[PDB]
């Protein structure tokens, strides 16, 4: 059986009812070898989201659509059994398991959504490996169009918008909104980008180097340093992780707060977000859901005086880190999908005709 | 016939003179029994005539009580469930009207289950040691903080609506249920919101802009809210969204007894004085930030899709 | 010796360091029927200020005075002592025990650091009777002139700013907004006020009775209601009990929401309070200094149901009934004193300008 993971350190007063674990322990210090309750693909899906290797919105779905495939690929029918039901018993247990690895992003409640309504359409005169074959292949034709379809129509629609003699300002690591900016500077505009970082993640390094490679003219600066270059700054592109019934954006911990000094600065916000990641769930601020990261990645060595060291001997001490935030719809200007530009409060409208209605 | 009318003109002087019954759900469960014993016990040839009876039957109940719309807006909604059946079987008797028998009765599940549902989603809006305004008196809200208390510790500030003070009975009853309540009067709302995180109120009607009305004073909460960035959140159901515009028509207030303010015993300066009660008062779209029913959380920018999916364009006059 | 009142209820945990205590009963119940230790004038000052007779801002200051020359009066000097010495080591436990009684406004803690002032400048070669006689005509003629001179010279600078056929709103009970408008009613402008009243104290019936007695047509509504009248209202008369350093209006609880929903209505506000009345000490909320009233004024009867008789029983529930709040300065458009028109920025000018400098 699978067990829970001991929560590390002291937890926040407003946040005890969210778990915070540590990269330093694994769940699967009491497991077999040969992975038997949970998938092989499935429990390298975990570690790989465990240790922080797989931390893109995107990476994440599509690294979870592959361990899918091969979870059904290494599927096999029992007697007197429907395939409909039988696989939906048992792939609740494996997103249990990675959902206790590391919290799930909208993106992958919403490919669970969608496989779960696929794999229960299945008629019951199919065979084993014909059922095998389609759902296969609907979960290719499913990362195909609504990835990399919605990515280049998402560029297409930025392109349009993005002129010449501009500065961009972004934040965070996204690969759509770099695959915007690469697609931009290939196809004839010529700017520069302001790239926004924030600790203790560090992952503007990915989109800094992504744009340096592309020959890009780039500027490096964190959250301070923004308010210093938002009055220069003309656009910001932002990178959502997910949007939900009032136009709110989830997204890194920095971008409300950011949309909020850009306002300030007159600076029009951009979020670039693909359709599938949108929410009928709904919240209103940071605190009713949101993902805890290590209490001992906020120190850093400044010389030789690392205070945060023994953090856990002083008792009114806190540590947090939060992962995402959300924006209140009256800040975010853009959302581009890939039906075209939309306001933040069209995305039920969205939802709405691409749920069949 | 006799017991037909009998009953319907006893609803009709109930909603002339007071507030029977008590809950909005016990009069929308009414309202729904009525309307199926208005319909098991009548003739009509076309489904056009029977439009036309329970226009002329829903304009003496809207004439009773204007402030209350929630008999108006479920004679609507069941009129454009006929209007829909009537479509779905012209693209006619007895099976039009059984079909209407199973819609009505489906209209009664759902209603039953709508505080239940929004009870069920109540726990993704709560955290732990939160600090909560709400006014005035309504089963929703109380509902929802008594469900979200049960995994989470957390605080009310229970202000009351104070014409009359009925949200002292709001108070008494989350107290019961150990939810650590605060009561304070309407004077001291900007006073206390600056410590406050999340408003949750309750609503009367939800308009076709999104606007609402509600327990009076809440207007006042929303600028107070909307000073101190607080995000709103509308517990309300879907039988008290209606598509009355605010500036369409008149009586949008319901003016009350001047006693409750200013009593009889006051003296000879009564004659020279103006004193009017306002029970419930306008709170624009802008000012809100969330609705909760029990279909899920909606936007104030997202009502007229729930009013052209529960409502037809034809029958906003009624 | 006079003990300490004890606090009554369960305070709120944002009000726990202020003392909050009841009317029901007295602290001198322990206490000598000749009053020995307190002046008995002083201990009929701490009578009636403790059982509410006297609220109003300036009559607490008025019967202050009046006990103060009752205190003088009945003074006599010791052998080898100063008056200018032992008046000031005497009269702190009579100041003491009239906070205990009730907590003190700042008109009244501007007139304890005057008058102490004032005896801590009597020169040594003056006599005991006529030391008394100058310490009782100071208090005189500054009861005289910053009462009634200031009050006639606000008035007049609030008749010539109300026109004809305006509409005048205020709150509370105040006798300098009530004399404005008498003097303004008697003096020739033809208008209507609407007086706004809030629980549980119930003032604005006092105010409403003098404009009636005035002939000034009136109309009498709540905190509630003013939301609904605001459109119609053109101007917002207030009763200033204090003004602080960055320009807050200390007065009764329902000032700053009526400001700010004024503000929201487009109309403006005219707080009308007297040079004394003012601050050095500065707050930012109602929170860290503030009255508490009693918790068992809140109960009302409705019909035969009165839900909060019982309220100790319930361990979960708290009664709270603040007397004061701050504006934020933004808010607040007139502060008519003495010396003209001054915005709320000027109060620590005319403090400057007052205070010999």
């Amino acid at each position: 059986q699978v067990p829970t993971r001991k929560d590390y350190g002291s937890k926040v007063s407003l946040f005890s009812h969210l778990p915070q674990y540590s990269r330093q322990n694994s769940l699967t210090q009491f497991m077999s070898i040969p992975s038997s309750v949970i998938h092989p693909a499935m429990v390298r899906l975990g570690l790989q989201y465990s240790q922080g290797l797989v931390s893109g919105s995107n990476a994440r779905c599509i690294a979870l659509l592959r361990a899918l495939q091969q979870v059904i690929q290494d599927y096999t029918t029992p007697p007197n059994e429907e395939l409909s039901r039988d696989l939906v018993n048992k792939l609740k247990p494996y997103m249990s398991f990675l959902t206790q690895c590391r919290p799930l992003s909208a993106s992958m409640h919403n490919a669970i959504k969608f496989l779960n309504k696929e794999i229960t359409s299945v008629g019951s005169s199919k065979r084993e490996e014909e059922a095998k074959s389609e759902l296969r292949a609907a979960i290719d034709r499913y990362v195909q169009e609504k990835i990399v379809l919605a990515a280049q129509a998402i560029s297409r629609f930025a392109y349009q918008k993005i002129s010449n003699g501009d500065v961009i300002l972004v934040y965070g690591c996204s690969s759509l909104v770099s695959r915007i900016l690469q697609e931009a500077w290939t196809e004839g505009r010529r700017f520069r980008v302001v790239v926004v970082d924030s600790r203790p993640w560090l992952e503007g390094r990915h989109t800094l180097r992504s744009l340096v490679h592309a020959g890009v003219p780039a500027s490096y600066l964190l959250i301070p340093a923004a308010s210093y270059v938002l009055p220069e700054v003309s656009k910001v592109l932002l990178g959502a992780h997910a949007l939900l019934a009032n136009g709110s954006v989830m997204s890194r911990v920095g971008t409300a707060q950011l949309a909020l000094v850009a306002r300030a600065h007159n600076v029009p916000v951009l979020v670039c977000c693909e359709t599938y990641k949108f929410c009928e769930r709904v919240q209103t601020d940071a605190f009713v859901s949101n993902e805890l990261d290590d209490p001992d990645d906020l120190q850093c060595k400044r010389g030789e005086h690392v205070a945060l060291a023994n953090w856990q001997n002083h008792a009114s001490l806190r540590l947090l880190n939060l992962v995402y935030d959300v924006t209140p719809p009256e800040l975010v200007d853009l959302v581009i999908t890939e039906l075209g530009m939309i306001p933040c409060s069209s995305v039920p409208v969205v939802l709405r005709v691409k749920s069949s209605d | 016939g006799s017991e037909l009318s009998e009953r319907i003109e006893s609803f009709v002087e109930t909603l002339k003179r007071g507030g029977g019954p008590r809950s909005s759900e016990e009069m929308a469960r009414e309202t729904l029994g009525l309307l199926r014993q208005i319909i098991t016990d009548h003739r009509w040839s076309n489904a056009g005539e029977l439009m036309e009876l329970i226009r002329r039957e829903g304009r003496r109940m809207t004439a009773a009580q204007p402030s209350e719309t929630t008999v108006g807006n479920m004679v609507r909604r069941v009129l454009k469930i006929i209007r829909e059946e009537y479509g779905r079987l012209h693209g006619h008797y007895a099976q039009l009207q059984s079909n209407i028998i199973e819609a009505i009765n489906e209209l009664l599940v759902e209603l039953e289950g709508t505080m239940e549902n929004i009870a069920a989603q109540a726990l993704e809006h709560i955290h732990s040691n939160e600090v909560i305004m709400t006014i005035g008196f309504s089963r929703t809200v109380e509902a929802f903080l008594k469900e979200a208390a049960r995994k989470r510790k957390f605080h009310v500030i229970v202000a009351e609506c104070a014409p009359f003070c009925q949200g002292h009975e709001m108070a008494v009853n989350l107290s019961k249920a150990g939810i650590e309540t605060t009561v304070m009067t309407d004077a001291a709302i900007f006073a206390v919101m600056s410590r406050v995180n999340k408003v949750i109120i309750g609503t009367k009607t939800i308009l076709a802009n999104g606007a609402l009305r509600a327990v009076t004073g809440t207007h006042t909460l929303a600028l107070a809210a909307k000073h101190h960035s607080t995000p709103l959140i509308v517990c309300a159901p879907m039988f008290k969204l209606s598509p009355q515009f605010p500036n369409e028509e008149d009586s949008f207030h319901k003016f009350v007894a001047p006693e409750e303010v200013l009593p009889f015993t006051e003296g000879d300066i009564l004659e020279k004085v103006s004193v009017h009660c306002p029970v419930f008062d306008y709170v624009p779209p802008e000012l809100i930030t969330l609705f909760i029913s029990n279909i899920g959380g909606n936007a104030p920018s997202y009502i007229y899709r729930l009013m052209s999916e529960l409502y037809h364009p034809d029958d906003h006059v009624l």
